[PDB]
């Protein structure tokens, strides 16, 4: 059938009506964001020809290719170090969790790591392993950070953005209790932190139910981590097709370089050799094309991946859609094999409510305008409340400067102003 | 080590900020007579910020720093003749 | 080094120089046994002709 | 079925009626002496760049 | 060695031009490498086909350059787009991305010619010599708590004051650098303290 | 339309095949594209009359 686009919402649009919610949900979503690929190093002169010298002849006979092949590749090693180093080391002081863990009221004992464990990682990241699953040249080179190393770096980040919040990245650790941070934070996006010192216990709730779900939904889904396990598969099938591209005469007598010398004589040997070099030349060459292709497309994503650490982690940015659906108020990065996770914690306000709402009020002649706010009504009574939570308060001067007369404005309405 | 052995350098048990990348956390640098030591790569100093929910450090003084960053554009832009290339 | 690098002067960092591959030694000539022994003793060594 | 390796005893099983093994790519993995008929694994020997 | 990613690009393309160059002068599977020996030294029929055979190695070769350009050229072309936009975003305004236009608190950037690149000058504002205090979500002395409209409620011990989030600067708290909304008793870690009325 | 261009290339190993799988990841990345770029929004509004 046709596709459809969703649903079909009216919103019923009105000069004279504005929706201010009365709630808000914390809910935290995740982002997943390869940053490195396997390193890997095939070796030009053992691919094209094992144990054999005429060979090694023919092919440095024809140039450096293999030179270039084996620049390629370390160069390839060296960008996937420089960006896993580039991704996740953002801080230079490692930092550690203080023993008591009061951090305003909320459980952060699902992604801070535990002493019972060999490899010194969390329950979120235990999972994220867990979910993620030499012949004739060719080797893997290990990473330059390991998998405790990342932890590690993850921790500190964890640790700084808990303690310090965001000073951390911008100079010295300064402390600050997670109250505080949360309420500055708040106050980032619009909202008055008042609304936090007064429903702390249900944001800290809201924020432990997401973090259950979080859990559920990673120990469930087993299709969450798709981006880093495409990769791996990506990888896996290049690999198998380039050594499975040996087992190819293009256009010989056999695919066996000890065969084809034992049985033909000298010259149409060496034909035949010329042969299948040139065939694995240009499949070694496609292979390199398609492995820096699919290179540059890693480094792409790895450069996203620490701009968004630096900017959401590190610290608060504005940027609608960047770090999480809703308002981002704070995020934590966790670690992934050859990939990172970060948990968007994001402002999504619900329970929205009709009012109706005007430009400004005049008392006496001069209109007053709302600093940071909006001039909703219930029917019979005039309050100026904030543009992402509904507070009703009196409409006083010390929060409406008076500029002018009532005599220009669109959309004046008579109202009383109450003075200190 | 994990990528291999390392047959030159010695294995001490310290810690360090590493210079030359090895592989999987070790890192060879010439330090003291002198010899290349091959020792696990560290990850900075071990800070440890005494958090809790009464105090709150505001700084009091301020050090303005010129950071520079160099960022290439273009390249060198040639264009090759093939006629003449492949036959001279 | 210097001589991969083209150059006499060498900084400091990894650098790789060539490839290491251990070499055989012997052949070892597998078959199956010999079983299916070809009669030629009662063709050369007959009784009659 | 030539080549060269490290020729080492395995754990697998064949049936008395098969021959030299193969992997998940195109090499040869394990082979079936015909002179004491036992299993033998090929392993490539070390090699890597300095 | 700060001029690292120009030189490197400079040594790459050095590089690229002389293996090309190199590789003009190579073998390719024939007898020699020069077209008039190969012309006037072999039967016309030998000669076309170690003539076929040069060219086939040469423009596979001079393919291969030309990939690694286009790969090169697109790795640059992401590079000048990352320093367009961080040019438009530190030096002709003020970035509050964090990380973006130096480490730290950005203030201002002058950008800076270069062969075959942009270096910046990204000014920085970073603090130190900071020191604790004992801080408090907020006061209340009319049974009405009193959350600060912009600053920090810290104290040094014995009298409370409010500062700057970047600076301290201690202030007496005045009902004009705080706000009234419902009573200290639904916080968690309010105190008690007088606020001066102007 | 040959059978046997068709096993001499097939004799040349797996090349097309790997071309063709690139050509569906590079649909693929155009669909996907087309998605993150457009299909931002989870609900179809309208405009006031
Ligand atoms: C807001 O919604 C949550 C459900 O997510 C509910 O628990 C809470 O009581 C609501 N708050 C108000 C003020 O209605
Ligand atoms: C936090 O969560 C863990 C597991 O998610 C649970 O065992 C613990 O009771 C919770 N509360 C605290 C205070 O740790
Ligand atoms: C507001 O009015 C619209 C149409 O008049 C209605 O559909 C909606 O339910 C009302 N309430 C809210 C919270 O939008
Ligand atoms: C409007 O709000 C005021 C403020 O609480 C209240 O006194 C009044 O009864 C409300 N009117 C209606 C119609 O809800
Ligand atoms: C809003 O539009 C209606 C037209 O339906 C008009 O009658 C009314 O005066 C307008 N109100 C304002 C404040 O512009
Ligand atoms: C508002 O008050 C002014 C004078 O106080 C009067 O001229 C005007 O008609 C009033 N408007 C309404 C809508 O009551
Ligand atoms: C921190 O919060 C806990 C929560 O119960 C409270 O008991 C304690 O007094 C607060 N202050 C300190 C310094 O722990
Ligand atoms: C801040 O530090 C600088 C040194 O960089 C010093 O000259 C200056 O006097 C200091 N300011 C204060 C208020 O201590
Ligand atoms: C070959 O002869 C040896 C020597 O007795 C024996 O051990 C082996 O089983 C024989 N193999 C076959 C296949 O007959
Ligand atoms: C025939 O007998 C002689 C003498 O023993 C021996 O040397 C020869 O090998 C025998 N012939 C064959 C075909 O075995
Ligand atoms: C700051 O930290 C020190 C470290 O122990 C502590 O003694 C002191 O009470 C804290 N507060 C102030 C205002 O110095
Ligand atoms: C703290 O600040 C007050 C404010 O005037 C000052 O009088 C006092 O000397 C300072 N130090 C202590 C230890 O109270
Ligand atoms: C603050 O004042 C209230 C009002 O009498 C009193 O009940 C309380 O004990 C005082 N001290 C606090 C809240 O630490």
């Amino acid at each position: 059938y046709t596709m459809s686009l969703g649903a079909e919402n009216s919103v019923a649009y009105s000069n004279n009506s504005i929706a201010i919610p009365t709630n808000f949900t914390i809910s935290v979503t995740t982002e997943i964001l390869p940053v490195s690929m396997t390193k890997t190093s095939v070796d030009c002169t053992m691919y094209i020809c094992g144990d054999s010298t005429e060979c090694s002849n023919l092919l440095l006979q024809y140039g450096s290719f293999c030179t270039q092949l084996n620049r390629a590749l370390t160069g390839i090693a060296v960008e996937q170090d420089k960006n896993t180093q580039e991704v996740f080391a953002q801080v230079k002081q490692i930092y550690k969790t203080p023993p008591i863990k009061d951090f305003g009221g909320f459980n952060f004992s699902q992604i801070l790591p535990d002493p019972s464990k060999p490899s010194k990682r969390s329950f979120i990241e235990d999972l994220l392993f867990n979910k993620v699953t030499k012949f004739n040249g060719l080797t893997v080179l290990p990473p330059l950070l390991t998998d405790e190393m990342i932890a590690q770096y993850t921790s500190a980040l964890l640790a700084g953005t808990i303690t310090s919040g965001w000073t951390f990245g911008a100079g010295a650790a300064l402390q600050i209790p997670f109250a505080m941070q949360m309420a500055y934070r708040f106050n980032g996006i619009g909202v008055t932190q008042n609304v936090l010192y007064e429903n702390q216990k249900l944001i800290a709730n809201q924020f432990n139910s997401a973090i259950g779900k979080i859990q559920d939904s990673l120990s469930s889904t087993a299709s969450a981590l798709g981006k880093l396990q495409d990769v791996v598969n990506q990888n896996a099938q290049a690999l198998n097709t380039l050594v499975k591209q040996l087992s190819s005469n293009f256009g010989a007598i056999s695919s066996v370089l000890n065969d084809i010398l034992s049985r033909l004589d000298p010259p149409e040997a060496e034909v035949q050799i010329d042969r299948l070099i040139t065939g694995r030349l240009q499949s070694l060459q496609t292979y390199v094309t398609q492995q820096l292709i699919r290179a540059a497309e890693i480094r792409a994503s790895a450069n996203l991946a620490a701009t968004k650490m630096s900017e959401c982690v590190l610290g608060q940015s504005k940027r609608v859609d960047f770090c999480g659906k809703g308002y981002h108020l704070m995020s934590f990065p966790q670690s992934a094999p050859h990939g990172v996770v970060f948990l968007h914690v994001t402002y999504v306000p619900a329970q929205e409510k009709n009012f109706t709402t005007a430009p400004a009020i005049c008392h006496d002649g001069k209109a007053h305008f709302p600093r940071e706010g909006v001039f909703v009504s219930n029917g019979t009574h005039w309050f100026v409340t904030q543009r992402n939570f509904y507070e009703p308060q009196i409409i006083t001067t010390d929060n409406t400067f008076v500029s002018g007369n009532c005599d220009v404005v669109i959309g004046i309405v008579n109202n009383t102003v109450y003075d200190p | 080590t994990r990528a291999g052995c390392l047959i030159g350098a010695e294995h001490v048990n310290n810690s360090y900020e590493c210079d030359i990348p090895i592989g999987a956390g070790i890192c060879a640098s010439y330090q003291t007579s002198q010899s290349i030591i091959a020792y696990t790569m560290s990850l900075g100093a071990e800070n440890s910020v005494a958090y809790s929910n009464n105090s709150i450090a505001i700084p009091t003084n301020f050090t303005i720093s010129v950071t520079t960053e160099i960022l290439p554009v273009s390249m060198t832009k040639t264009s090759v003749d093939c006629t003449m290339y492949i036959c001279g | 080094t210097k001589c991969t690098l083209k150059s006499f002067t060498v900084e400091k960092g990894i650098y790789q120089t060539s490839n290491f591959r251990v070499q055989p030694t012997e052949s070892i000539v597998r078959f199956p046994n010999i079983t299916n022994l070809c009669p030629f003793g009662e063709v050369f060594n007959a009784t009659r002709f | 079925l030539t080549g060269t390796g490290v020729l080492t005893e395995s754990n697998k099983k064949f049936l008395p009626f098969q021959q030299f093994g193969r992997d998940i790519a195109d090499t040869t993995d394990a082979v079936r002496d015909p002179q004491t008929l036992e299993i033998l694994d090929i392993t490539p020997c070390s090699f890597g760049g300095v």
